[PDB]
């Protein structure tokens, strides 16, 4: 039903995590740069 | 005013929503689960004459 | 401009919706699969 | 107000382009009508009130752009 | 084998069975589903023979 | 917490109510609810074998079938005329592309390295032909990019307005009009039209959206 | 004002145009609705609520156009 | 404020000028649907996802046709 | 000032104009696909990749419009 | 200056409508290829190359008028 049978999670969905934290490093520094506020 | 109007024209629409004029994938699960069980009568009898 | 708890929350969402598909309802599938396969033989 | 009625009429005449569209749409309809009645005689009865239907709606169109350009004349 | 007979006839749970029910009467079912994950035979075939894949139109 | 944040928490709040809320015939059937993911489960599968298939099309199928989910769900309640769909702003469907993108090369940088320059010149164009075609190529990889973020969120937005527009139209008619009847329910017809248009639209846009991704897919895990 | 409401006209007189597309549309829409069933009479009831979607899709885009045009004259 | 608005109105309603080419194409897309159901009654399921994919992306053109007028308009 | 925002405007809107043809051009070549699928539907599988090619070169070209249009704006 | 610059973004504006003769061109040259070997599954190999170079420079010719916006532009 919800019986845990282990499939890829984090072993092969490595490269768009990174992606996302190299976007994320920098995505802050966008929003501070163009603060107009 | 004219927002309610909205609102009460797409309940009449969801009421519409909910005839389908009786939709096809009420039928088209219908013909499911009577498949699932059929087959379940089939295969489980299946190896009931294999010991048979 | 805002991001902070939507983009690093939106790939959390996806590892949650990972977990409760590719753990629970795939396996599900697949545990009705083998088991007619199994109730056929 | 000499310009808003100069640009009214400018408008109107740039909205009668339309009719190309009413033009060339009964055009290319009553071409695939005539094409479709002489591969057969007998479809001719089931398809002409169709294209007689396709034509009232592009010229319908038509209209649209006709009707629009009146309230840019009057 | 007569009261195998005897046994299925009144034990056909073929609307109301588990599949972790399965799991318990045999620990070949759930051991098949690890190793199948790990050596990467992720695709899973021997379903559209008996049921349709149900496509949507 | 955001518009953004708040809607994306109702977003999750109907995930769950689908089908992890059902799970208690131990069944393949028993609820129709189930027949109407693994639906929708098995047209993105198949679709994965048609378009990733060969050595890993269900290695990477969650990420095209999370995304179609992030799609289809933030698309169905979008119609109601006080819908503030996605803050009005939909800067994160432009933020979703970039991402993607951006994993998608990464991972045909780190998979091919320098041999993903190989990429922009598929069959032939020689060497006359390969500066303009590895800048055709190249600048179409950022072109579908940026255009796949700004279709879905712009019409989506187009979608909400022509909603209040229209809308507005019709407050004037029925306030004006004494005892005629065709002057509001023929607009009141074009508002339902036009709502089904919108539904519509963003199931098939949800759609082409998991094909486009999973096109992009392909370049990056197969070079051709 | 006067040039901004003159503007507004004419601008909503070329959106206007938005019809002879949507005219055409409905039109090849039909032509192949015709070609299909002369060939194949039988493909009629199959083919024919299909063309009446895409004749549909056409003049909503059409009424579309013209609905820019009015919210460019009245706004 | 008067000069920049018109220009305005003009670039929306020549920006607008676009959704012609998606009409016609989502038209034409629906139309080879219609003649290739015709002739193979059988190859409809396979066909009828890809013209509604290829009606989807004219349609998206259309609207971002339409979104570069709104931008010109609010 | 006010007149080169005005111009910036009406480029960007006549810029626009450009993607009628990118419809149009992805429009015909998926109508082409159904036609070829009609005709051939066992090559469907070699022959759609090149569909989704030159609707991105179709797309690039619109695009490019999109990109004149937006450099003329902001 | 305001004049030279305001007809520099127009005529830019104008000239990059040559991306829809690119893209309405490479579209028909798809589509003769998708019918083409439909019809003919044997030439795809050699009907490949000269097509793709024949609707690489029909796009050329686009980016040739999208050249011709830029140094209006710069």
């Amino acid at each position: 039903m919800l019986k845990r049978f282990p499939t890829p999670i984090l072993k092969v969905y490595w490269p768009f995590f990174v992606a996302g934290a190299a976007v994320y490093y920098g995505m802050s520094k966008a929003a501070d740069l163009s603060s107009n506020t | 005013n004219d927002e309610s109007i909205l609102l009460l024209t797409f309940l009449g629409f969801t009421g519409l929503v909910a005839k389908y004029l009786a939709p096809a994938y009420k039928d088209f699960a219908d013909a499911r689960m009577k498949k699932v069980s059929d087959v379940l009568n089939a295969s489980r009898n299946k190896h009931v004459e294999a010991v048979k | 401009f805002y991001f902070m708890n939507q983009l690093t929350y939106g790939f959390l969402l996806m590892i949650t919706l990972l977990i409760l598909f590719s753990q629970f309802f795939l396996p599900m599938i697949l545990r009705l699969y083998v088991s007619r396969l199994f109730i056929s033989k | 107000m000499q310009l808003v009625l100069a640009a009214k009429y400018i408008g109107a005449g740039i909205s009668t382009i339309g009719l190309l569209g009413a033009g060339i749409g009964i055009a290319i309809v009553f071409a695939a009508l005539i094409n479709g009645v002489s591969r057969n005689p007998s479809i001719k009865d089931t398809v002409f009130p169709m294209a007689i239907l396709g034509f009232a709606l592009s010229e319908a169109t038509g209209l649209f752009c006709l009707m629009v350009s009146f309230l840019l004349l009057f | 084998l007569q009261s195998t007979l005897d046994n299925i006839q009144s034990a056909r749970p073929f609307d109301e069975l588990t599949v972790d029910d399965l799991t318990k009467i045999k620990p070949e079912i759930d051991a098949k589903v690890e190793e199948m994950v790990k050596k990467g035979k992720w695709d899973v075939p021997g379903y559209k023979d008996r049921f349709g894949n149900l496509n949507v139109m | 917490l955001t518009t953004f944040s708040l809607y994306t928490i109702i977003v999750l709040l109907v995930i769950t109510s689908l089908y992890t809320l059902t799970n208690n015939n131990n069944k393949i059937i028993g609820s129709r609810w189930l027949i109407s993911q693994e639906a929708i489960y098995d047209t993105i599968m198949n679709m994965t074998k048609g378009q990733i298939g060969g050595k890993n099309w269900g290695l990477y199928f969650p990420m095209i079938f999370t995304l179609f989910m992030f799609i289809f769900i933030a698309n169905l309640i979008s119609m109601i005329p006080y819908s503030f769909a996605l803050s009005a702003h939909l800067v994160f469907i432009i933020s979703l592309s970039i991402v993607i993108w951006l994993g998608n090369t990464i991972l045909g940088l780190y998979k091919h390295g320098w041999v993903f320059f190989s990429l922009f010149v598929p069959a032939g164009t020689p060497l006359p032909l390969v500066p303009l075609l590895v800048i055709i190529e190249t600048l179409s990889y950022f072109a579908r990019a940026i255009s796949l973020g700004l279709r879905l969120g712009s019409n989506i937005l187009a979608g909400h307005l022509l909603m209040v527009i229209l809308a507005g139209l019709t407050f004037n008619f029925m306030l004006i009009n004494l005892f005629t009847l065709v002057f509001g329910f023929v607009p009141l017809a074009m508002i339902l039209a036009i709502m089904m248009l919108e539904f519509a639209i963003g199931i098939i846009q949800g759609y082409v959206w998991a094909i486009l991704t999973a096109s992009y897919l392909k370049d990056a895990v197969y070079l051709h």
